[PDB]
């Protein structure tokens, strides 16, 4: 996969 | 290299053209019932001129003929009054075609053997080459069992062979 | 709050401009984080549109919500539904853990309330929806 | 050959015996008749090793029909092997024992099976589960005798759900076989067990605990509310599989909700997209998926009258996924998306697949029936089709516009005068029947019908039946319209008809018009020339009588034929 | 409900053959393929064949006809998910699925079809956990396969913790030759990569409509899921109640969620097709290629094939941007642009010539249907929000996303 990922949050409750 | 046909009515001729331009001899000819082909080497440009007889089964398959063609030949009959209608009929059937579409004409005022054969201007005027759109017609009076006009004729097609 | 100031005048003129009465699909920033706008972050927020000014008092509307909504979305990586107030009825509170401003009708104004990043006003007008 | 392979057979070292075994498993596999060499693999069966046990097993499964006197060399092997520590090899042999279908056999081995339907680890139970069903499948009351049906029924009554789902399937299986005498149904609370071991087991142990649920029916309306509100959350599973059964138990349970309530309208919110979300599948389940919402919507219309549009054939579905969707199209076509159906069945009929274009021709004809607001715009559509000039597709659509013109016989009348100029060369003895008989029947907007025919009476002694009867009815009833310029007509029609023609419902109709023309042609204007009475049309809903019953087998053999469980199977 | 579960190849003679019942014979294999061969040479094809009364279930992969026989009333919907699970499985341990792969691993896959199905009822499919007790290279079957949650093995054990996640859309469209637009919707894949330790209990949460609804929230951007189907992983009773999505992962890939939602928005690339079709003469195609979509994101590698007549010859293609090869395996030009910005318009012109004598058979009209892969770009407008790892050890775990439009079958009807 050529393409570059993004992090997304954990709790956010 | 320029392919060429040479459609037209029956007795036009255009046989005894076809082999005066290539050989040079009125050779004895049968009514083509299909076609013949001779690479006629003239104003050294190789006239691949693809004769094609012009009896009435033959005239719906012209249009198998019609496809990388730079350039007609409508050999015309002088000695037919009577045919010059649909020879009308025919050129305004055949060049209304979106297949050959970017074909030169060279009309052949073939047969000039007689005061009931006409000239270039009365077959213009019968045949209405004045009405032509998007056509470098040329009409040119040829004599095929004496050859008188057939090469200036090809010399005036090899001028418009490149632009 | 950096990258905030140098729109600050345009996204707002662009909103007074807006009336308070092609394209097709949502791309997305590539290799910068996401996260909603948190506690401290609207805490920042609360007295970025404190300091710098140009906000209370203001006509507030629908279009100017989803105009700078996504505008903050592009520009600081933050999602477009922090500015959620509550419907019609009652005073137009904000429903986000940490908005101080509270829309009172004049069409809404802004009216601050030091107290709505604690004591949750729109959890007293809606208490079965937040458990 | 297969001697040096006995010889190999016959060994000390494990390493010849071992590539021995495999040799002959894949001399079974290419499709050899290994047959011959039976009692000597299971002298090479009792070994500590087990990726071999699992070979020799297999020859045993598939060469004991075969060898069948033979084969009670293993069955001190079997009783042997379910005794050891390792769940798998018990497993192992718990499922290779009941694929053994030997008469002698089967005695022998129900005492490791009451052994293994009681063992500790739920590997072998969950297999000695379904070999109990694999026993009753041979022999019938062997099983009742040595009583595994109380066994049975108490691991339903067991937690490790894979175990109650195994359960569930062989005693749905043995259910089926019995003649329902001691039915194995249970209480409602056997059925909250179920529903609260049906969001723990495999993804395959759901299909099996709600094929058992197609058997329960409840008996209020409380009840039943409580068991869709726990079988509707399966409408949500990627197993085209588990969302189709879900489907059966649920439109099985709704026949017992109230219409009045809040939840017949709420379930029906919920049955609609997991219907439209099946045909984005794989295309060998679009065909049992559409089979399947076409035994829906003969039901319950109430569901997928808005999706019209999910229901629009691609070109590369293949044939039998083209052929349903059209019929579906069919089955939805209202009066509000007339036009989508009508510029949609016009976009079909310019395709090669000649069963496909036929198939929308009539389906222009069927949707043109089902509503009277668009059958203008049909016979314009099918009109716009004829005047392309292509010999199937106008073969297909003179026969519509005969279905048509039978329905609605009033005010059709400018369309004929196109059809009169059809270029009667038309060939396949279906549609002549249909050309004949629009110009019979409206023989008086055809200002010319007397002329036309002719062309039809050059050869009437061998074109059919069907042509030669419509040209009798049609000339006839043209002369009683007209008496004037077909007088010779119907004479020459009827010395064609009775004189020269040997097919015997032709001479009885030919004789029945001689006589009635002779006798009183007037009265026969009262006769032949009637106001036939209005088309009883074939009405293509099933019967209610079945269709409440295929309702209970939807997601099998039963349903994608239409056909009941018992005229298909033998 | 099988009866035998075969493995046919392109010819009809059988790599491998596995009874399950015996209610039907092993022999009635050899009557599969005259009955194909009779119903394709009819236009009756069907995958339900009719041999008396055995009936012939199969699916079609690259050489192989897994047919799998039954006499009952059998479950069909429960067969054809049962042979794409061993087609599946096939291909899990043998990455392609060929007939070079049945008659090599015979060892093996005798040991799969004894495995998958008993008597006709398929029990232990997943193939992440038929990955430690059948091998190509036994000990005791694990305690995934009798526990409830069947598809993680516990013990896994890795030094980082990713999870990787993929909401890769596809928009389908199909687009009538007037020039409406009939069939745009949009199936989404979330399609995860997980890499954690021990057994968690994730939590995804979407920005879907009824959970904004039911929250407050119903006036943001809210993405309408019509219809979501989940993996056997989320517990479905949860996901009814109030929206939640929880599950305990796998590991490995897999498609944790399936959504599809209808559009009412323009399509993402427009295909203006024009056909100049001289008969007997020629033909050309001015397609024009304009790109609805946003002016940030960039179209990668779309390949526009559009359907040129079967015996076309001597080519000429005048584009703008983006190389043209004629493919004429398949009869079409597949006008490959590599870098397709939003809001650009790029035009196209081929020429063909066309044989002077006539064809001897119609030949259908199949569509242009383009080929592009939008990457950061989410067309329905779904936004993950959180993805709450959940485990006793206790860790920090790293989630991550990407975004993918694709192609479904993003077809255009032609003139
Ligand atoms: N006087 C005179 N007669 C000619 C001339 N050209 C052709 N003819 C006559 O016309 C007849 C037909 O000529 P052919 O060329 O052999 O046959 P054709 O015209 O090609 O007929 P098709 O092959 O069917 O097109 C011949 O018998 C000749 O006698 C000419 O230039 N002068
Ligand atoms: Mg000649």
């Amino acid at each position: 996969t050529s393409y570059d990922y993004c992090r997304v949050p954990m709790e956010d409750g | 290299e320029m392919r060429i046909l040479m459609v037209g009515l029956d007795a036009a001729g255009k046989t005894t053209i076809l082999y005066k331009l290539k050989l040079g001899e009125i050779v004895t000819t049968i009514p083509t019932i299909g076609f013949n082909v001779e690479t006629v080497e003239y104003k050294n440009i190789s006239f691949t001129v693809w004769d094609v007889g012009g009896l009435d089964k033959i005239r719906p398959l012209w249009r198998h003929y019609f496809q990388n063609t730079q350039g007609l030949i409508f050999v015309v009959d002088s000695n037919d009054r009577e045919r010059v209608n649909e020879a009308r009929e025919e050129l305004m059937r055949m060049l209304a075609e979106d297949e050959l579409r970017d074909a030169v004409l060279l009309v052949f005022a073939n047969k000039q053997d007689l005061p009931n054969a006409m000239n270039a201007a009365e077959i213009t005027d019968k045949l209405g080459l004045h009405s032509l759109r998007h056509r470098n017609w040329y009409i040119q009076a040829t004599c095929a069992t004496s050859g008188d006009g057939l090469y200036e004729g090809l010399d005036w097609l090899s001028n418009q062979l490149r632009n | 709050s950096k990258s905030s100031v140098i729109g600050w005048p345009a996204v707002r003129e662009r909103m007074r401009r807006a009336e308070p009465a092609e394209e097709v699909g949502f791309p997305v920033t590539p290799q910068v984080p996401l996260r909603p706008m948190t506690y401290k972050a609207a805490v920042d927020l609360s007295h970025f549109l404190k300091e710098k000014g140009g906000l209370e008092g203001l006509i507030h509307s629908q279009r100017r919500q989803d105009i700078l909504d996504l505008w903050i979305y592009h520009t600081q990586g933050y999602f477009p539904d922090w500015q959620n107030y509550t419907p019609g009825p009652g005073v137009r509170y904000p429903l986000t853990f940490g908005w101080c401003y509270k829309l009172v009708p004049v069409v809404l104004e802004w009216r601050f309330d030091s107290r709505l990043a604690f004591h949750h006003v729109a959890r007293e007008l809606h208490p079965e929806y937040f458990k | 050959e297969i001697f040096e392979l006995k010889a190999e057979l016959n060994s000390d070292k494990k390493e010849k015996k071992k590539e021995a075994v495999k040799k002959v498993i894949a001399s079974m596999t290419v499709g050899k008749d290994v047959s011959a060499l039976f009692p000597d693999v299971v002298n090479c069966m009792q070994t500590d090793n087990l990726e071999l046990k699992k070979l020799v097993y297999l020859y045993l499964m598939n060469y004991a029909k075969s060898q069948p006197d033979m084969a009670i060399m293993a069955v001190n092997t079997f009783v042997k092997d379910c005794e050891d520590p390792n769940p798998l090899i018990r497993a192992l042999a718990v499922r290779t024992m009941g694929c053994i279908r030997v008469d002698k056999i089967t005695e022998y081995l129900c005492e490791p099976l009451r052994k293994c339907l009681k063992d500790e680890d739920p590997y072998v139970r969950k297999t000695a589960a379904v070999c109990v069903a694999k026993l009753h499948d041979i022999n019938a009351q062997l099983v009742e005798d040595q009583g595994f049906l109380d066994t049975l029924k108490d691991l339903i009554s067991d937690s490790n759900p894979m175990v109650v789902a195994n359960a569930v399937a062989a005693l749905s299986e043995i259910a089926e076989s019995h003649p329902s005498s001691n039915l194995l149904d249970l209480n409602p609370q056997s059925i909250n067990k179920l529903l609260t071991a049906l969001n723990e087991c495999t993804e395959w142990g759901q299909i099996f605990i709600l094929d058992c649920l197609a058997n329960y029916m409840p008996k209020d309306d409380r009840e039943a509310q409580s068991i869709c509100e726990r079988v509707t959350p399966r409408l949500s599973h990627a197993n085209s599989a588990v969302v189709l059964s879900a489907v059966k138990v649920l439109m099985k349970f709704m026949e017992m909700l109230s219409k009045d309530l809040d939840y017949y309208g709420t379930l029906l919110k919920k049955l609609a997209p997991p219907l439209v979300t099946l045909l984005s599948a794989e295309p060998e389940l679009q065909y049992v998926a559409l089979r399947n919402i076409n035994l829906i919507v003969q039901k319950r219309p109430e569901i997928l009258k808005h999706e019209m549009k999910v229901f629009f054939v691609k070109y590369n579905d293949p044939i039998y996924v083209k052929l349903e969707k059209l019929d579906i199209m069919i089955r939805l076509a209202s009066q509000a998306n007339i036009a989508q159906v009508l510029a949609e069945l016009r976009e079909y009929a310019t395709e090669v697949d000649v069963d496909f274009v036929r198939k929308a021709v009539r389906a222009i004809g069927r949707c043109a029936i089902k509503v009277e607001q668009s059958a203008e715009r049909c016979v314009s559509t099918l009109l716009d089709l004829i005047q392309t000039k292509v010999n199937y597709v106008v073969q297909e659509a003179i026969v519509v516009i005969k279905d048509i013109f039978r329905k609605y016989p009033n005010k059709y009348e400018s369309v004929i005068a196109t059809l009169c100029e059809n270029l009667d060369s038309l060939d396949e003895p279906e549609a002549r029947a249909a050309m004949i008989w629009i110009v019979g029947e409206y023989a008086e907007r055809i200002d010319n019908a007397d002329e036309l025919l002719e062309s039809f009476l050059e050869g009437f002694h061998d074109k059919s039946t069907q042509v030669q009867l419509q040209l009798l009815t049609a000339i006839v009833k043209l002369f009683l319209k007209k008496p004037t310029e077909t007088q010779e007509l119907v004479q020459q029609v009827l010395s064609l008809a009775t004189q020269d023609s040997d097919n015997p419902d032709l001479r009885d109709r030919g004789y029945i018009y001689w006589r009635l023309l002779s006798t009183d042609p007037v009265a026969a204007k009262e006769v032949v020339l009637a106001e036939k009475p209005l088309i009883s049309e074939e009405t293509d809903l099933i019967e209610p009588t079945l269709l409440d019953e295929l309702i209970c087998y939807i997601g099998t053999l039963a349903s994608v034929y239409h056909k009941p469980p018992s005229a298909f199977v033998e | 409900s099988a009866s035998a579960v075969y493995v046919l190849d392109l010819k009809g003679k059988v790599l491998i053959c596995r009874n399950y019942r015996g209610d039907v014979d092993m022999s009635e294999v050899e009557h599969f393929m005259p009955i194909l061969m009779e119903k394709e040479e009819e236009g009756m094809l069907s995958p339900i064949l009719a041999h008396g009364g055995v009936r012939f279930m199969w699916i079609k992969h690259n050489n192989l006809y897994l047919v799998a026989t039954s006499k009952k009333n059998a479950c069909v919907s429960l067969v054809f998910s049962f042979l794409y699970k061993v087609v599946q499985v096939f291909s899990e341990y043998f990455k392609e699925l060929e007939e070079e792969s049945i008659r090599d691993n015979f060892v093996i896959i005798y040991e799969l079809l004894d495995e998958l199905m008993d008597f006709g009822y398929p029990q232990t499919t997943d193939s992440k956990i038929l990955q430690e007790y059948i091998t190509q290279e036994a000990p005791r079957p694990p305690a995934t396969v009798t526990n409830a949650v069947s598809w993680r093995s516990e013990g896994i054990k890795y030094r980082k913790n990713e999870v990787f996640l993929d909401v890769i859309e596809a928009v389908n469209l199909l687009v009538s030759a007037n020039g409406n637009v009939l069939r745009s919707e949009i199936v989404g894949s979330i399609k995860m990569r997980v890499f954690l330790s021990g057994m968690p209990e994730l939590r995804l949460g979407l920005n879907d409509k009824v959970l904004f609804d039911n929250t407050g929230r119903g006036k943001s951007k809210s993405v309408e899921l019509e219809d979501v189907k989940f993996h056997q992983c989320v517990r479905l009773s949860r996901f009814e109640n109030d929206r939640t999505i929880s599950f305990i992962p796998p590991d490995g890939e897999f498609e944790l969620m399936s959504y599809r939602l209808n559009t009412h928005v323009k399509p993402l690339i427009w295909i203006e097709s024009v056909i100049e079709k001289h008969s007997h003469s020629r033909i050309e195609y001015m397609v024009k290629a304009k790109s609805q979509f946003k002016r940030r994101s960039t179209a990668n590698n779309v390949e526009i094939h559009i359907p040129v007549p079967n015996d076309a010859d001597s080519p000429k293609f005048k584009t703008t941007v983006g190389s043209v090869k004629w493919v004429p395996e398949n009869s079409e030009i597949v006008w490959s642009v590599k870098s397709f910005p939003g809001g650009k318009e790029y035009l196209m012109r081929a020429h063909f010539g066309l044989p002077s004598v006539e064809a001897e058979d119609k030949e259908g009209k199949p569509p242009i249907s383009v080929k592009f892969e939008i990457p950061y770009f989410t067309t329905s407008g779904i936004q993950v929000r959180y993805l709450k790892i959940i485990e006793k050890s206790g860790y920090q775990a790293l989630p991550w996303v990407r975004y993918i439009t694709q192609n479904g079958d993003y077809q255009l009807r032609t003139q």
